[PDB]
């Protein structure tokens, strides 16, 4: 299923009428961005677990060998333990297209992945939303269409000194 | 009717050379020329001995 | 909003499908130094530093097309904008500037560090760092902001001098029947004299400030370029 | 296999329009393929007849696209702003009229800011009508 | 010699002084276009484009064109 | 001003106008058109560059709050630098 | 300018001879090394790493020059107003007796 | 023998150009476009009526009234939207009604 | 880059080549409007615009 | 080659074929690369092995070397053949087509379709497995030809054009080598003579500082896709593992003399895959038995020795060179007696030409003569 395309127009729409944004909704949001910054970190993550694990015996060597920067000793023993398990074991080193795609491939299927069951989650969120928002993304999947004025149509909630359109 | 210049131009230019001017191939062979009888003379001379000896 | 415009270059454009249509020789060139960047022998870069040969030529053309016609009166500067010189220099300085950051050599910015060792890091070098990286950026708004200034001034003088030249030509020149007619003729000699230096000084400005234009562009290449001895 | 990328595939013959061609390659080459006729980055050539014929024309159709296209707006919002603020004040006049109006117009262009100032500036005591006119 | 900023190119001498001594002039085979010739004014006897046309001629034409365009309108105007 | 009034392009021929609003929903319409065929899985590279990066700007533009107030983009008059509405 | 060679192994002084800002941090203040950023300047000088001190620098004026200018200025919160409109917390709840439309099933 | 640009089509070498000769130089041309496109695109009237204009904005017609009166005309036909519902008008058709016969 | 062409010598050979030929006519009408504009623009029987004061630029563009 | 009809036909019948005959060389390709792989990491020097870094002295790029990162396993004969070699080599060439159409085809869903209908149309990009009779791997061979031929000499001329504008080389022998090297294919160069370019190059440019578009076009000539070209180390890494196993290949020839006993097409394809032999020329034993031989005494004794080949992109440059056809003319030389300038002949000639003419025509030295005389008068009444 391809929620974007439907997800779209309701961002638009929420864009154009963020007045009637309740703070749930605000709150779905920054769930969201935080997700998406999660995943990103996740997928970096993996990304250098890949990148090291694939690096060449010489390389791994002088990155985690002498000189020390600081030469406090905790670096000392930690680039020595690290290049004595990566040297401990064979490791399938590819050079060219073949580490590219072993890097990446994993990557961007992980963030994807995660990114698209995230808008999912956000869907059925805004689908169980008891705001004029949540209203709004029924309405749109049920007619396939995006029904804007709908806050003043159906009359949402306004400010006290502000319901005065509505007197009628 | 002169192909090689023409195909040595192009080639040149497509591949970023822009430049019309070569001194060191110049230099290379710039005093290149047909040589006199006598030259021809002593470097037989020079060539019948390498092989003798 | 979408304006639809036109540039001035139409009838150069028939010109120079007219002449252009068979090849012809060049041999003189506004900014000649981007063919020769090397001139001690033996000296090779593995860095495409000619690559800005055709860019270099190309915007000459077009430069040299717009400003050098322009002093043909009512001809048109269709290009004669501040923020669109900005995007053209952005455009030109900053690919260049991706081309050798994405190079992904960060030794290549040793340099920027000025100074040896004696100095102190933090509180000269650094700082010395800090102002180099800016003057980059600098050196690019510069050279845009010198482009837009010069046309602007130059165009602005020459239209006030004729206004004037036209103002005691057409209204003043009766004074050649009257008794102050001398007065009347050293105005006009002066006024001669004063519209042929200002064509010259525009013809060459206009000339010399294109050849400032390439030569930024081609230094801040210079800055970064290494080159190895043939052995 | 649609198209080709290649310029070699023609798509006309050889002796296709080769008169005219041939005719409007001799009005390029006569002038311009000459020793003397060295350009200057291809936009400066070297041959001066080029100059004297090309300066001339550019300024001729420049100023007339000028006159009839550019300054036309200005005299015409002179003519309908002094003169009634309407177009068909404007055309309620006479021929002679618009043309007295527009060669004032004209002077006030050839003044500039070199000219007495009394041609907008109204002086004290003046009897003419001022801005409040036609208000 | 110049015309504003337009000169006149002149060829080098190819000669020297002895080789040119002993060159024999007959200008009885040059062109008619050519003869008494003089670089300082080599085009006096050249023909004109167009037989009885004046350069000051055309200086007038140009003049009498730009009397049109200035003064058509008094004599012809048109409304807006 | 008059001087300055000389460094105007001299061709221009027509203005047209449209609105953010109408011309972002024709493109989007355009997108799902083209992206929404089964043949294109929503895993492509191709479906993630269409809809990742304007479902990141949009949700940035939601999730703000501003204790300052930011004029409407498409006001009738936006020279009153004392009348932002 | 000029080509540069990477120092060798024995080449690198010791870093117990790098100053920080007051002192050196030897035995006993190894530890402050890591929050002292002069003497990691100057570490860095030493060990002829000069680029960890320029590359940070130059790419952050890249990122300010392209694309953090523009959005400061055209996205960026200005200073707040003295009198604040604070959100009620009023808006967009449905109004009484609504008959919100049946989630998908 | 075989060189880009005297062999291939023109949008071939344009592509080619612009791809393996110049390409970091187009993707910042492209990126420039869109930011342009995207914060440079809009004029307000009141910005056109100042500057909009060779001569100045002639006031005496409003072309800018006439063109958003067509542009609302055009867009309430085509759309069926009925200007008098409530709230475009913030009152009840019956007290429009009873405005018109007061007025 | 004038390096080479026809020169005439003075104004009597500008009718040797069509293109000076053109030149001279431009010249001639160069020259020429500015006595027309002298002229039409110092007539005696040219009048200011009675309305004159009612509008200027100078108000326009303040 | 461009596309066509017919072999969009062909292609479109033997698609599915084709593929299966594609996995099933890739089953055998995977054994014998475990093999070799197996072998090079048992066997292989440290630095081989570590995968050394190699930087260059400006700007610290770090790509393959041939001296390190290259290793000829002499003793590769006990594991696997060479027709396994020559299979492998064969199938990494389809397999990396093969690579490149289906991250394509992933990449762009089911709008693939039409380029892979372009794709079909021609025999350039397609696996030799697509190839069920004769004449149809005949036709495959010639595009392959054709596009090496189309693209060698602009990698022959980059690589000459920077050379002499930026060096020159030290000593006669040297100048003569470099200048036989890039001789068209129709005379026969001497692997002697053109040798000391090896060296000399290798003072100019290593295999480890090859430029990225000369890497291009070297890997347009070697039937290689280049796009997405990436960095430069992805096809160099190709041509690296490439050209390790024709050398492993030719140090098992060269030490068995199997080529003697090679057949006739055998020994073809074993010089096509080295780009000594192009399909089109129809070249017989002799000719296909003296080029190879050449190869191996350019490859020199140390390559046996030591088995340490010449500079990699002197290598390529020689071999290559085969692809350098003389540059094509065609037409009598009766059409030199035309004229081009004919359209001009009713402009005639103006004031100036006519002056131009008469000064430096036939009477130039009566002009000048006069001319210099008249002045010389002229500046003396002055005086
Ligand atoms: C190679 C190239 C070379 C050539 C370069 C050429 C160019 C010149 C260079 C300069 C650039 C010029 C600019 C050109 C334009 C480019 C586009 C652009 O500018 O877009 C910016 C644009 C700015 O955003 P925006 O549109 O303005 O909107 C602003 C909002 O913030 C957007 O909101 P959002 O929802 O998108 O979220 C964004 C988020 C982005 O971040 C995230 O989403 C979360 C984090 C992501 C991490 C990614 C992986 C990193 C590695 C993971 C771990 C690996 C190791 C694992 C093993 C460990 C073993 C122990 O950032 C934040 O909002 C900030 C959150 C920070 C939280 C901090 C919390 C406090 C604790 C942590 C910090 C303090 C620690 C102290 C420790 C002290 C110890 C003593 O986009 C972004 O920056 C965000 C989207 C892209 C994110 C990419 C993330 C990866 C970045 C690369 C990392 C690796 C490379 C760098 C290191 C290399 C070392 C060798
Ligand atoms: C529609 C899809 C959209 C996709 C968008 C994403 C981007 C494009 C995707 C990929 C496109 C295909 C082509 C990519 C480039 C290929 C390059 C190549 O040929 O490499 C060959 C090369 C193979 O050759 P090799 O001989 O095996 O090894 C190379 C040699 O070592 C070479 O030896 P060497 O001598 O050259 O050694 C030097 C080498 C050494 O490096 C390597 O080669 C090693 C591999 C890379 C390591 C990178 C990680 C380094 C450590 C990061 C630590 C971060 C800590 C942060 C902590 C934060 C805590 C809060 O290079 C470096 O030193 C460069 C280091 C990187 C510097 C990064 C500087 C960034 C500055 C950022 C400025 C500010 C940004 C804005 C503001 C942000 C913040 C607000 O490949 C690699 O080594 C790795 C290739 C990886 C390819 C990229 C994979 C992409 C995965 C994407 C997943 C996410 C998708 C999201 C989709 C979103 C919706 C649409
Ligand atoms: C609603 C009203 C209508 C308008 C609708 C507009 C819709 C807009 C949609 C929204 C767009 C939003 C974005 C707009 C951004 C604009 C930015 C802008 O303007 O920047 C300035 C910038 C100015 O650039 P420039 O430096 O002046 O150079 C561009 C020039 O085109 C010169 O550059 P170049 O010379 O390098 O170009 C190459 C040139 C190379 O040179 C040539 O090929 C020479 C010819 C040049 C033609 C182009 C110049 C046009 C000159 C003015 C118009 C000519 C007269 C037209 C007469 C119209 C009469 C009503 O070749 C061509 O141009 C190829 C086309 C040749 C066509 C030949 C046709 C032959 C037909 C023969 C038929 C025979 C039939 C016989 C039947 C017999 C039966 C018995 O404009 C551009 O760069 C292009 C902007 C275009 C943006 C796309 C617009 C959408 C497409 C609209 C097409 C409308 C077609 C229907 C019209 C129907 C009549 C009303
Ligand atoms: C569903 C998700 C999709 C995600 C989006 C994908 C979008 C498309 C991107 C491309 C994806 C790959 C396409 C298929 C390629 C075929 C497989 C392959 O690698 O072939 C070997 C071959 C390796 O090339 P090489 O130069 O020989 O490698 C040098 C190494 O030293 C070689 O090492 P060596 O010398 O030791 O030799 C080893 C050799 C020895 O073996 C042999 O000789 C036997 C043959 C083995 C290979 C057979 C290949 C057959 C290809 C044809 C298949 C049939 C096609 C049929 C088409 C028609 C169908 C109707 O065996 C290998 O070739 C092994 C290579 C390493 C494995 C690479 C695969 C990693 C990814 C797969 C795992 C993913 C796990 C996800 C986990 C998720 C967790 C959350 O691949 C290529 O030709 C390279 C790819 C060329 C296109 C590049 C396009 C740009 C890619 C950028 C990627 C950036 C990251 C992703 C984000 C993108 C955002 C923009
Ligand atoms: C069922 C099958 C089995 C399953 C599937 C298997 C997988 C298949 C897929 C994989 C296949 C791979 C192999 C493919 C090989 C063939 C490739 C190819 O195309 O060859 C050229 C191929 C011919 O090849 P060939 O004859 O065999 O010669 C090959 C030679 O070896 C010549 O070789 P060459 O090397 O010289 O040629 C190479 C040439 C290839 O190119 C071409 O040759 C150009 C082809 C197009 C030319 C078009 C000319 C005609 C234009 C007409 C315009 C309209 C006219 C008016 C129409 C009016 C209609 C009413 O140049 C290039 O390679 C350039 C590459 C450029 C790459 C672009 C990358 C952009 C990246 C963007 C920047 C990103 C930066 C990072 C940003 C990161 C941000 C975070 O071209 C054609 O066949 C031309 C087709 C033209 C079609 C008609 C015109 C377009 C129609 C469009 C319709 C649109 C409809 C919808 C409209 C909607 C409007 C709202
Ligand atoms: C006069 C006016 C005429 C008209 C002009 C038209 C206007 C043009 C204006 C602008 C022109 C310049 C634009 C330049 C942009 C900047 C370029 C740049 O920075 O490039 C850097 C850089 C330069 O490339 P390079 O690899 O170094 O060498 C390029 C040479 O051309 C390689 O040359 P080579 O000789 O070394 O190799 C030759 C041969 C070598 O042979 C091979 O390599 C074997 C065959 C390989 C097949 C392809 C393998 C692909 C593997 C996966 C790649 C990664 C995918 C990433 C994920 C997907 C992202 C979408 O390769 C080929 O033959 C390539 C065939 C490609 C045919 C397609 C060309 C485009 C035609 C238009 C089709 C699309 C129209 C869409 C719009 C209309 C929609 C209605 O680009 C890359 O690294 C390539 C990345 C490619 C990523 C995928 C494409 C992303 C762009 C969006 C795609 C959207 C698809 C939409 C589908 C339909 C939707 C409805
Ligand atoms: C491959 C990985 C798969 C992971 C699958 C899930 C793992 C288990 C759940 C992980 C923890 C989730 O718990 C997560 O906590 C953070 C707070 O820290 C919450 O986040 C909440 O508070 C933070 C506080 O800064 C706000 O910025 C954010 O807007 C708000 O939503 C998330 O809404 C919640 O989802």
């Amino acid at each position: 299923t391809k929620y974007e395309l439907k997800m779209q127009y309701f961002d638009e729409w929420m864009i154009r009428w963020r007045k009637f944004q309740t703070e749930s909704d605000w709150e779905i949001e920054k769930g969201r961005q935080w997700w998406r910054r999660f995943n990103m970190a996740v997928s970096g993550a993996l990304f250098c677990g890949l990148v090291l694990y694939t690096s060449g015996t010489a390389t791994l060597k002088r990155q985690y060998g002498l000189p020390h920067f600081f030469d406090i000793g905790v670096d000392g023993q930690a680039k020595e333990t690290m290049l004595k398990t990566l040297t401990s074991r064979w490791r399938y080193t590819p050079q060219g297209y073949g580490r590219v795609l072993i890097t990446g491939v994993p990557t961007y299927i992980l963030f994807v992945t995660l990114e698209h069951y995230r808008e999912r989650r956000r869907m059925q969120q805004y689908l169980q939303q008891n705001t004029v928002f949540g209203e709004q993304m029924r309405r749109l999947l049920s007619t396939g269409k995006i029904e804007e004025y709908l806050p003043v149509n159906i009359k949402a909630t306004l400010p006290a000194s502000q319901q005065a359109i509505y007197n009628y | 009717w002169c192909p090689e210049v023409r195909d040595r131009a192009e080639l040149e230019v497509d591949i970023t050379g822009w430049q019309w001017w070569s001194p060191l191939e110049e230099r290379r062979l710039l005093p290149v020329r047909l040589r006199s009888v006598n030259e021809v003379r002593e470097i037989m001379s020079k060539t019948q001995a390498k092989k003798s000896a | 909003m979408f304006l639809f415009f036109f540039c001035d270059l139409f009838w150069l454009r028939l010109l120079l499908c007219m002449y252009y249509c068979v090849w012809s020789r060049l041999c003189f060139i506004v900014y000649f130094n981007c063919l020769m960047l090397i001139f001690d022998f033996l000296l090779f870069c593995l860095f495409d530093l000619y690559l800005f040969v055709g860019l270099c030529l190309f915007l000459l053309l077009w430069f040299m097309l717009f400003n050098l016609y322009s002093l043909i009166l009512y001809y048109c500067i269709t290009y004669l904008n501040l923020y669109l010189l900005f995007c053209i220099v952005f455009l030109l300085y900053i690919a260049f500037l991706f081309l050798f950051c994405f190079l992904c050599d960060f030794f290549l910015f040793n340099n920027l560090l000025v100074g040896d060792s004696f100095m102190d890091v933090f509180f000269i070098r650094f700082l010395l760092c800090f102002l180099e990286c800016f003057s980059l950026l600098c050196r690019c708004l510069s050279t845009f902001l010198r482009l837009f200034c010069n046309l602007l001034s130059s165009h602005f003088l020459l239209l006030m001098f004729f206004d004037f030249f036209y103002f005691i030509f057409v209204f003043f020149f009766y004074g050649v029947f009257c008794y102050w007619f001398i007065l009347f003729i050293f105005v006009f000699c002066f006024c001669l004299l004063f519209y042929v230096f200002l064509y010259l000084l525009d013809l060459f400005a206009a000339i010399l400030q294109l050849f400032i234009f390439c030569n930024m562009i081609l230094q801040l290449i210079m800055d970064f370029l290494l080159f190895l001895l043939f052995v | 296999v649609l198209f080709s990328t290649y310029r070699s595939s023609r798509l006309v013959s050889k002796e296709f329009l080769h008169g005219p061609v041939m005719r409007f390659r001799a009005l390029g080459e006569y002038y311009f393929q000459r020793a003397w006729n060295g350009t200057l980055n291809w936009a400066l050539p070297g041959e001066y007849r080029l100059y004297a014929v090309m300066i001339p024309f550019i300024y001729f159709y420049h100023r007339w696209h000028n006159d009839h296209t550019l300054d036309r707006d200005h005299v015409e919002k002179a003519m309908i702003m002094r003169w009634g603020g309407t177009l068909e004040d404007v055309r309620k006049l006479s021929a002679k009229d618009q043309l007295r109006v527009r060669c004032f117009t004209d002077i006030e262009k050839l003044y500039s800011a070199y000219g007495p100032k009394d041609t907008y500036l109204q002086p004290p005591g003046d009897t003419l009508p001022g801005k409040d006119f036609y208000r | 010699y110049n015309m504003l900023v337009f000169r006149d190119p002149k060829r080098r001498p190819q000669l020297s002084e002895e080789e040119r001594a002993k060159v024999v002039v007959n200008q009885a085979e040059w062109p008619e276009e050519f003869k008494d010739f003089d670089p300082d004014d080599p085009y006096k006897n050249s023909p004109e484009i167009i037989k009885g046309m004046s350069s000051w001629n055309l200086f007038l034409w140009g003049v009498e064109c730009a009397f049109i365009y200035q003064f058509y309108e008094l004599v012809f105007p048109k409304s807006i | 001003s008059n001087p300055a009034d000389h460094f105007r392009p001299n061709l221009k021929a027509l203005t047209l106008y449209a609105e953010r609003q109408h011309y972002v929903d024709r493109w989007l319409h355009v997108k799902e058109r083209w992206l929404a065929p089964w043949y294109l899985p929503w895993w492509s590279p191709l479906f993630q560059l269409g809809t990742w990066y304007s479902q990141r700007s949009r949700n940035l533009f939601l999730v703000e709050n501003h204790l300052s107030y930011r004029p409407y983009k498409f006001r009738r008059n936006d020279e009153d630098r004392n009348n932002p509405y | 300018g000029e080509l540069f060679v990477r120092p060798k192994l024995e080449e690198i002084p010791p870093a117990d001879q790098c100053r920080g800002f007051f002192g050196p941090l030897n035995d006993s203040l190894k530890f402050l090394r890591l929050l002292d950023i002069k003497w990691m300047m100057n570490r860095a000088v030493a060990m002829r790493r000069e680029y960890l001190i320029a590359t940070p620098t130059l790419f952050t004026f890249i990122w300010m020059f392209t694309w953090k200018g523009a959005v400061i200025y055209f996205w960026g919160d200005r200073a707040p107003p003295r009198r604040m409109d604070w959100n009620t917390e009023e808006t967009g709840r449905l109004p009484l007796g609504f008959k919100p439309t049946p989630a998908p099933l | 023998v075989y060189t880009r640009w005297k062999c291939d089509r023109l949008p071939v070498f344009q592509l080619k150009l612009f791809t393996q000769e110049y390409p970091m130089h187009a993707a910042v041309g492209i990126f420039t476009i869109i930011f342009l496109w995207k914060h440079m695109s809009h004029c307000s009237e009141e910005t056109e009526r100042k500057y909009g204009w060779w001569a100045g904005y002639p006031y005496w017609r409003d072309p800018i009234a006439r063109r958003n009166e067509t542009k609302y005309k055009q867009m309430i036909i085509n759309n069926d939207v009925d200007i008098t519902h409530p709230k475009w008008t913030g009152c009840s058709v019956e007290q429009l009604e009873e405005l018109s016969r007061v007025v | 880059m004038l390096l080479g062409g026809f020169v005439p010598r003075r104004f009597s050979q500008f009718n040797r080549d069509p293109c000076w030929m053109f030149f001279i006519f431009s010249v001639g009408f160069w020259l020429g409007e500015y006595p027309a504009m002298m002229i039409k623009y110092n007539a005696r029987d040219l009048v200011y615009d009675p309305h004159r004061y009612v509008w200027s630029h100078h108000d326009d563009h303040h | 080659m461009q596309g066509s009809w017919s072999v969009l036909k062909k292609n479109c019948s033997n698609f599915f074929p084709g593929l299966l005959a594609f996995a099933q060389q890739t089953q055998e390709a995977y054994g014998i690369w475990l093999r070799i792989y197996n072998r090079q990491q048992k066997y292989g020097p440290t630095d081989f092995v570590e995968q050394s870094e190699t930087f260059s002295p400006d700007y610290h790029k770090r790509f393959h070397s041939q001296d390190k990162n290259m290793w000829v396993d002499k003793e590769l004969c006990t594991e696997v053949s060479q027709k396994e070699v020559a299979r492998l080599m064969t199938y990494k060439l389809d397999m990396w087509r093969m690579a490149h159409c289906a991250g394509a085809l992933l990449a762009t869903g089911g709008y693939a379709i039409p380029f892979g209908l372009f794709w079909l149309a021609n025999d350039t990009w397609v696996p030799s497995s697509f190839n069920l009779t004769g004449e149809e791997l005949r036709a495959w061979r010639e595009a392959q030809d054709l596009y090496r031929y189309r693209s060698a000499p602009s990698y022959l001329t980059d690589t000459k054009w920077h050379f002499d504008f930026h060096a020159y080389p030290w000593n006669e022998t040297q100048e003569r080598a470099w200048d036989d090297l890039f001789e068209k294919n129709d005379v026969r160069r001497d692997p002697k003579v053109v040798r000391p370019a090896a060296e000399m190059y290798d003072g100019f440019i290593k295999f480890e500082l090859i430029r990225r578009k000369s890497l291009r076009h070297l890997c347009r000539s070697m039937n290689i896709p280049t796009f997405p070209m990436l960095a430069r180390l992805c096809n160099g890494t190709r041509v690296r593992d490439y050209w390790n196993l024709a050398w492993c290949e030719d140090y098992m020839v060269i030490t068995q003399r199997l080529h003697e006993s090679m057949t006739d097409e055998e020994l073809y394809d074993y010089a096509w895959r080295r780009y000594l032999a192009p399909y089109d020329k129809n070249l017989n034993r002799e000719q296909l038995m003296e080029r190879v031989e050449d190869y191996f005494e350019f490859l020199g004794p140390d390559f046996v020795a030591h088995g340490k080949a010449p500079n990699l992109v002197i290598l390529t440059n020689y071999v290559l060179g085969y692809y350098n056809d003389p540059a094509y003319l065609e037409g009598d030389i009766s059409e030199l007696d035309k004229n081009d300038y004919d359209h001009l002949a009713s402009w005639g000639k103006d004031a100036f030409l006519r002056r131009l003419e008469f000064e430096n025509g036939p009477l130039r030295d009566q002009v000048e003569a006069h001319t210099q005389r008249l002045l010389a008068e002229r500046a003396a009444i002055a005086k």
